[PDB]
DNA sequence: TGACGAATTAAGCAATTCGTAATCA
DNA sequence: TGATTACGAATTGC
């Protein structure tokens, strides 16, 4: 009845357009205003939605596999590479497509994207690419603005962003193999690139279109490759060396390739991309013993258990390298971040994230195993439950516990000085 | 259009057939208390107590709802002041022109806008006793209101201690939304903003919204 | 005015706003007082001294500290503080609602603050100072000052009041009455005036007679009478026209009564005599204020009242009067449905439940039987009850289903003596009860002449009557008074609303005296915790004496000992996983260490969480303590009141006060454990249902498997205090005063809450009732501690175990011996139930003494109880079936009316609103119902039952079986034969026998 | 001349039994 | 054409 009920059913009405493209805090507030205009008002025209499955077929249609024709109009063409996709919203979180989570991102990222959307509210969605830790705005929607100054701002903002392409047509023209080579030479970029998507000035809907054709090519091994601090890319080579290409290590598990086997592959002019949907856990065990007994899965990573060390804790710190202890805290007071990220943090969130293990894994190896500790240090450690004996991670995992309990012992007697 | 007898005046009812499930039940709690009303001059005069059963109901989306009559000249269609002397029309025209940005017309009429019904509770008032038709009109009302939610999407209550218990009137749950009388003093009605929440609710609903100027007359 | 009792305080709500008591003086003189009445509000002295307009007036409450009860979950032992401020507080008085920004103590009423800041109490006796006072007309005074006025209170005083009772009976055709076509046949009134002289007199119309029948009763012993000033009440029977009566009845309701007392008159009578009055004449009922400067006319109103569960929706209706005078207009339909629960709430069913009497068989013969009652037969003051009842009534129920009419009756100095018209009865002692009556009022009216106009006149006045009856029976003085008192309420509101709202006053006491106000911040966040520990029964049958051992108020004294209160939590520490477990472990047992503060383990909160302890601070009382406190003191004032009563209706009524005060004092913990309400706190409750589980492990640990030999006590484990060391003896060895010889071991068996079972090896009660009371004695020395005590119930022989919470028993109380009659206790069983039926019940019960009759005995060949029993049961059922003699009474169930439902479709709604909708009378939200299954005669027996809630039909008064209409049999049936199965111990022929009876699966165990 | 308020909202969980819809061979 | 489970509602015991 009063100003603000209109709000409220206002940002209620906002929340429910946009919904497919939301996250978990989202949906919380949408649920937390149905259930209030259901109180006041008896009735209302919309329900609890708790699933929601994240698509955005809405904005896309099926990706065409033929030569076709095309003529009218300017036409702006935008690539894609292989990757992981992402959605993210006006003020919201930053979501996988299909399995929208919480995932971490740089806080500069942050910042960038916290300021582009303070630039202008027309955006309705913005579609991430992913690809070994290099993070690329694939796809920006507006209804208002056009896709030209908002990459523009985003580059001096201080991220890169593929160069969009505007071309003129006036005559009857076919789009087939030959056009697709041109445009694949007309990004020149060096990154693999998968389809193009065509636009029109004024039309919303986007097209995109991908040629690709099919081969049969033998699997020899698995090696890791590097690629970053105590990160891994697999990458398997063929009989005659060609480099076939795989956006996760999700990839090859859901593959369930087998050692020294043929499989299809859809190959292209520059570079091929292995084809999914051909248990788990005899799949995982078989890539760890193949790729060797010194490893371990992060995620969607692959990564080491090595014996880390002081270093390892002073890199994160952005504090200088040193070997005595004392010198650790100086540092501490010279710069205000620093000190203000280890008293907020805790002890044993930053002593698990100085050796980088996961979170889900090391919590269920923590719970269900025997602690004797002596003031605020651990002294002794037993196994209790022998069945997380089952996944070779956790073994991985249980190898390498006393340089996790010596970096927790430093960092304890360290936060008792610097407070 | 049918037409219905009843035993005392206007001895006449015609109808949409919108209301056909309703009448007959009508018919019969119209019978004993006729007698008892019509020893009373009434406002609205007795041929215009039924003029409203012609509207069909199954286009319409939204009701507002009075409590009874004007106690003198009523003209049978509720909330309508042929003249534009009435208050309550009056300001509930200057709140819509404040809302859509007319400045100039001469009067209001919310029977001609598509898409609402208005309404009276009590179907007819003594001349100069307000709501002194209660016990007579009481099933009559809670049946015909109870068909009209049948239909609408949103109903819209004016009177706040009038309505104070119109869950409890109602079986089937409904929109609903209790607002302050136009000719309430103290200046509460100027500060209401009913008319845009009822159009984000309608459009919550996937609903039209209400074309809320059409009902000026030029 | 100088000495004045306190009998009403009401606001009238005209152009200006007033409050106003009414009071009586010694004499009997009425005055009334009148108080100016403002807006209260709490502000800062800051706020005080930036207020834009000055307020009308302000007043200082002095320094007052405020503290933030907000909770919020910690991850290490670096706990915050609590924000506590203090600061000078100012109460400013306003005529008009106004809006002030950062005021605070928002939550409690406007007379609530009248009582408190002014000292008065609302039931209490005065002696008023004439210096502050004003006459302003003929008894009525005007006060501004009422601290000053109000300052010597003086000891109580009693003074006459002033009652009246009434009742009508109106004409019909079909079914209910209509106001528009059917007149008033009846007027009953008793009338109780301020000298004491009681008065019963009623009205009966001439109109629907013939001038020969006038004639006749006139000369019969009536008047008759043409005006309303020609009308003495001295008169038993008058006879007249409506118009008159209907005068006569506005002339009596606006006289300023005490109590104006009807049964369902605010929704039927009193809404009736309104509007026929206003159909004939054009009058009203005015009622008019004290100082004779507002009037109102009568005119009932509705008040719903909604559920606080999901969907929230509907759930009871209430009808009120809007007088404006002071008279209390009491309906004591709506009180009795609060109070008590019965199947039914029509004024027979509770007739039958209050007034009854057991009673000697003193002649035989011919077609009438006497019988006697006397203090000797039944109980101290049920005979007295019964015969001050049937100075009125007409008819009596004997053997709870005969119905018989009084052919005379005698009254005695301790009892009765009865003369009733019912056929030969083979037996010496027999139930008479006030109920039903076997007349046919619709024909009644179809053929009326005089005899039957005096029937009804008899009949009406008892019903008139019955209102006095049951106003004393229940108490209502009393408990009027008393919730006045404890709530700090006035006397027109004591029964009108919950535990949110009664328990305010004393709260805002509490706080004034304690100086200290609470604030939220953020909002509240609800999740799921648990509740008490029910122990699963050893086995079914027992055949040896089961000891019952219970709790002292178990959860409020829970509150008291571990100090659980919002603003008494230090914090929660969780932990995610055993390292942080054990580190914040070692840290919070040094920095908070057991004799000060409190340690609670919990279960998580969450899903990630493995860990949950809550701190309690105990230097500094907290404020849900106190409040458990002044409930508990004034629950054991009534409990000894009720000890040193003597007749039944003193017992029963101090009985039902005990009960609320316990009923209020659960329901201070259950609020703190809501969450739309202002005491809420999670850990607290959580805290306290941890508490009382560990306490009543810790008693079943050291009770079970306990020996006695010698004189001596042996319990199971150490009694040893399970939250942290004390200064206590722990050893196990207890000398007891017993005999010498003596030897039993002791055994637990169940458990609900605070309740332990304990088996003895042994017959005997009398041997058991002194172990019993040896073994409370030593468990409240030595085993338990602190404000925590136990009390010894009873000895229950033959205890038959169904389920977790359903078992029957024979009870012999504390105070008896072996020589004593029993209590036979169901609970839970399919006997206390309104929902199972009439025809279950005594199935069953036939049934379960048969069946412990064969089991006494004993054959059990191979299967012999399971033949037997299942070939009993089908020939009773089909007998049963064939014959179709038992009436329809016997297979009626009960349900409630509302509008809480998910989903509106919701087939019990629906059926309710097709009743309302296709008859004149209609049930209403909060209503009692009966209805039955019904299927057409035609349909054979039926196997698989597939839609059962299409048949099921509302059962009226008026309702008759067709002759094409059957009940069905088939749905009670299979309910009955699924209970009896479950008691056998066969399955193969059990499941054979409802595969063939029934085609279905049954369900056991 | 043409309505507002009065008629400020409200205890918790554990266990059983019954009917009907939804999911599975 | 059955089996099995899941959910909502009613009522009772603490
Ligand atoms: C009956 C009842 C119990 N309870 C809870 C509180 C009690 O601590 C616990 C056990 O209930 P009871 O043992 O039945 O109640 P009590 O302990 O107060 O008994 P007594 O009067 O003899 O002292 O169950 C409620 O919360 N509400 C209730 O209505
Ligand atoms: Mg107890």
């Amino acid at each position: 009845t009063s100003s603000a009920d209109l709000t409220n059913l206002k940002e209620l009405l906002s929340l429910y357009k946009s919904l497919r493209f939301s996250d978990s805090v989202a949906i919380e507030k949408y649920n937390s205003l149905v259930e209030w205009g259901t109180s006041t008002y008896w009735k209302i025209g919309v329900q609890k939605v708790t699933n929601v499955e994240t698509s955005i077929s809405d904005y896309y249609d099926e990706v065409k596999n033929k030569p076709f024709n095309i003529d009218p109009g300017y036409y702006i063409f935008l690539p894609v590479y292989f990757g992981s996709v992402f959605i993210y919203s006006k003020g919201k979180n930053m979501v996988e497509l299909g399995s929208g989570n919480s995932f971490q991102i740089p806080d500069e990222i942050r910042s960038a994207c916290n300021k582009v959307l303070d630039s202008d509210n027309g955006i309705d969605f913005l579609r991430f690419v992913l690809l070994n830790n290099r993070w690329i705005m694939e796809d920006a929607i507006s209804k208002y603005q056009s896709p030209v100054n908002i990459f523009k701002l985003a580059s001096e903002y201080g991220l890169n962003i593929p160069n969009y392409l505007e071309i003129e047509i006036e005559e009857d023209t076919l789009f087939d193999d030959e056009l697709y080579s041109i445009m694949e030479r007309s990004f020149d970029d060096t990154f693999p690139k998968i389809s193009i998507s065509y636009i029109k000035l004024g039309e919303l809907k986007r097209q995109v279109v991908d040629f690709f054709k099919f081969s049969f090519m033998y699997i020899e091994s698995i090696k890791v490759d590097r690629i970053g601090d105590n990160i891994f890319i697999p990458s398997v080579i063929t009989k005659s060396g060609k480099k076939i290409l795989v956006k996760d290590v999700d990839h090859l598990i859901r593959s369930k390739v087998r050692e020294h086997t043929f499989v299809k592959v859809k190959k292209k002019n520059t570079f091929s991309i292995l084809y999914d949907y051909d248990t788990r856990g005899e799949v995982i065990k078989r890539i760890i013993d193949t790729i060797g007994r010194d490893y371990y899965v992060n995620g969607k990573y692959f990564s080491k258990v090595g014996i880390a060390g002081l270093k390892q804790l002073t890199n994160k710190l952005d504090i200088n390298e040193c070997a005595t202890v004392d010198e650790l805290v100086d540092e501490i007071n010279k710069s205000g971040t620093v000190k203000r990220k280890i008293k907020n943090q805790s002890v044993f969130d930053l002593s698990r994230e100085c050796l980088g293990y996961p979170e889900a894994d090391f919590i269920t190896l923590v719970n269900n195993m025997r602690f004797k500790i002596e003031n605020c240090k651990v002294v002794n450690f037993n196994i209790e439950n022998t069945n997380c004996l089952n996944n070779p991670s956790i073994e991985t995992i249980y190898g390498n516990f006393n340089q996790f309990v010596s970096i927790f012992n430093t960092v304890t007697d360290v936060k008792k000085r610097l407070f | 259009m049918n037409s219905v007898t009843i035993s005392h005046a206007p001895y006449t009812i015609t109808y949409h057939d919108d209301w056909e499930p309703v009448m007959s039940q009508l018919v019969e709690f119209y019978n004993e208390v006729a007698s008892w009303l019509l020893r009373d001059e009434t406002s609205p005069i007795p041929d215009k107590f039924f003029i409203q059963l012609k509207q069909p109901l199954r286009n319409k989306r939204v009701c507002v709802c009075g409590i009874d009559p004007y106690p003198k000249d009523g003209t049978g269609v509720p909330f309508e002041s042929p003249n534009f002397t009435k208050k309550s029309i009056k300001e509930i025209a200057s709140s819509i022109s404040r809302l859509t940005g007319v400045i100039d017309y001469k009067g209001y009429n919310l029977n001609i806008i598509d898409g609402v019904i208005p309404w009276n509770y009590y179907l007819s008032c003594k001349l100069g006793e307000t709501k002194s038709h209660a016990i007579y009109w009481d099933k009559i009302s809670k049946l015909l209101l109870q068909h009209i939610t049948k239909h609408v999407s949103v109903l819209y209550c004016l009177g706040k201690t009038d309505f104070s218990n119109i869950r409890a009137k109602l079986e089937s749950p409904v929109t609903t939304i209790v607002g302050y009388h136009p000719a309430a003093r103290d200046h509460q009605f100027e500060k209401d903003r009913s008319f845009e929440i009822i159009n984000v609710l309608l459009e919550l609903d996937n609903k039209t919204p209400i074309n809320w100027a059409q009902g000026f007359i030029y | 005015s100088m000495d004045v009792r306190c009998i009403n305080w009401f606001e009238s709500h005209g152009e200006n706003r007033f409050l106003y008591l009414k009071s009586r003086c010694r004499n009997g003189e009425t005055v009334f007082i009148r108080f100016p009445h403002y807006f209260y509000y709490v502000v800062t002295d800051e706020i005080y001294q930036s207020l834009s307009p000055p307020p009308f007036n302000a007043r200082p409450m002095g320094k007052m500290r405020t503290i933030d009860i907000d909770e919020t979950i910690s991850y290490n032992l670096d706990i915050k503080d609590r924000k506590c401020s203090v600061a000078d507080m100012w109460l400013i008085e306003e005529p008009k609602k106004r809006s002030i920004q950062n005021a605070t103590m928002d939550e409690f009423f406007n007379i609530s603050w009248f009582y408190i800041s002014n000292g008065i109490s609302p039931d209490g006796c005065y002696s008023l100072d004439e210096q502050y006072l004003t006459k302003i007309n003929n008894g009525c005074y005007h006060c501004d000052d009422p601290r000053n006025c109000f300052a010597k209170e003086i000891p109580r005083f009693d003074i006459p009041r002033s009652y009246l009772f009434l009742a009508i009976a109106c004409h019909f055709d079909k079914k209910f009455p209509s106001v528009f076509i059917n007149p008033i046949s009846h007027t009953s009134y008793c009338y109780i005036d301020l000298s004491g002289k009681r008065l019963l007199f009623t009205l009966i119309n001439e109109e629907m007679l013939t001038e020969q029948e006038i004639q006749e009763a006139v000369d019969r012993g009536c008047l008759r009478i043409q005006s309303l000033m020609e009308m003495d009440y001295e008169r038993e029977l008058v006879l007249c026209s409506e118009i008159v009566l209907l005068r006569i009845a506005k002339q009596l309701l606006e006289l300023t009564f005490d109590y104006v007392v009807t049964f369902n008159g605010h929704n039927f009578d009193l809404r009736y005599i309104t509007n026929r009055l206003e159909l004939l004449t054009g009058e009203k009922i005015i009622f008019r204020s004290p100082d004779k400067k507002e009037a109102v006319h009568l005119c009932i109103y509705e008040r719903n009242q909604s559920s606080h569960k999901g969907v929230c929706g509907m759930a009871n209706t209430t009808f009120h009067v809007n007088n404006n005078n002071g008279t209390i207009f009491f309906d004591l339909y709506s009180f009795i449905q609060k109070s008590e629960k019965l199947d039914s709430y029509k004024l027979d069913s509770i007739s039958k439940n209050a007034f009854s009497c057991m009673g000697k068989v003193l002649n035989r013969g011919v077609r009438e039987m006497t019988f006697i009652g006397d203090d000797t037969t039944d109980a101290k003051g049920k005979a007295d009850t019964f015969a001050k009842v049937l100075t009125t009534g007409n008819y009596v129920t004997v053997d709870e289903d005969i119905i018989c009419k009084v052919i005379r009756k005698d009254i005695l100095e301790n009892g009765f003596k009865v003369v009733l018209s019912c056929p030969t009865l083979p037996n010496d002692i027999y139930k008479l009860s006030f109920g039903k009556d076997d007349i046919d009022l619709a024909q009644m009216y179809k053929d009326y002449n005089l005899n039957i106009a005096l029937d009804m006149a008899r009949y009406c006045i008892h019903d008139a009557c019955l209102c006095q009856y049951l106003w004393e029976y229940y108490g209502v003085e009393t408990k009027t008074d008393a919730g006045a008192a404890t709530y700090v309420l006035p006397q027109s509101m004591v029964f009108e609303y919950r535990a949110s709202t009664i328990i305010k006053g004393p709260l805002l006491k509490l706080l004034l005296e304690t100086k200290t106000i609470l604030v939220r911040s953020e909002t509240k966040q609800k999740f799921p915790y648990e509740g008490g520990k029910v122990f699963a029964p050893k086995q079914k049958m027992f055949s040896n004496n089961v000891l019952i051992f219970d709790y002292n108020s178990l959860y409020p004294n829970v509150c008291i000992f571990g100090n659980l209160s919002p603003e008494t939590l230090v914090g929660v520490v969780v932990s995610t996983n055993r390292l942080e477990e054990e580190i914040n472990n070692q840290l919070l047992l040094q920095k908070y260490p057991p004799p000060r503060y409190i340690t609670v383990h919990c279960e998580p909160r969450l899903p990630n969480l493995i860990s949950e302890i809550a701190i309690f601070d105990r230097s500094i009382e907290g404020t849900i303590p106190r409040l458990l406190r002044t409930f508990l003191a004034e629950r054991a004032r009534y409990k000894k009141m009720l000890k040193q009563a003597t007749s039944s209706t003193e017992k029963a009524i101090y009985d039902s006060m005990q009960y609320t005060y316990k009923i209020v004092a659960n329901s201070v913990y259950g609020l703190m454990g809501f969450r739309n309400s202002a005491l809420y706190s999670y850990a607290s409750a959580k805290s306290c249902t941890s508490i009382g589980r560990r306490m009543i492990l810790y008693l079943e640990s050291v009770l079970n498997g306990a020996e006695l030999s010698n004189g001596m006590l042996r319990f199971a484990n150490t009694l040893s205090n399970p939250f942290y060391m004390d200064d206590r003896d722990i050893n196990p060895i207890v000398k007891t005063s017993l005999p010498i010889d003596y030897r039993f071991r002791f055994r637990s068996v169940y458990g609900d809450t605070d309740s332990v079972f304990t088996e003895i090896d042994s017959q005997d009660v009398d041997k058991s009732i002194e172990i019993a009371k040896e073994l409370e004695r030593l468990i409240n020395s030595r085993v338990l501690f602190n404000n925590f005590k136990i009390e010894f119930e009873a000895v229950y022989k033959n205890l038959i175990m169904q389920s977790k919470k359903k078992y029957t028993t024979m009870k012999y109380s504390a105070s008896s011996n072996s020589k004593s009659v029993p209590e036979r206790i169901n609970k839970g069983t399919s006997e206390t139930r309104r929902d199972v039926s009439k025809f279950h019940k005594n199935m069953i019960k036939t049934y379960k003494t048969r069946l412990s009759e064969m089991l006494s005995e004993g054959r059990m060949n191979s299967n012999q109880v399971c033949i037997d029993i299942l070939r009993s049961l089908e020939t009773d059922l089909r007998s049963e079936f064939d014959s179709r003699s038992s009436p329809l009474e016997l297979f009626m169930l009960s349900r409630m009316h509302h509008s809480n439902y998910k989903s509106a479709d919701n087939p019990n709604m629906y059926l309710v609103t097709e009743y309302n909708k296709n008859n004149p009378e209609t049930i209403e939200l909060g209503e009692r119902y009966y209805f039955a299954y019904i299927c057409p005669a035609n349909v054979p027996w039926t196997k698989k039952l597939v839609n059962i809630k299409t048949y099921e039909t509302i059962i009226d008064r008026s309702f008759k079986l067709g002759s094409n209409q059957r009940i069905f049999y088939e749905v009670y049936f299979k309910r009955l034969t699924s209970e009896i199965v479950n008691l056998l111990d066969n399955k193969v022929l059990c499941i054979s026998f409802f595969q063939r009876m029934f085609g279905s699966r049954p369900t056991f165990y």
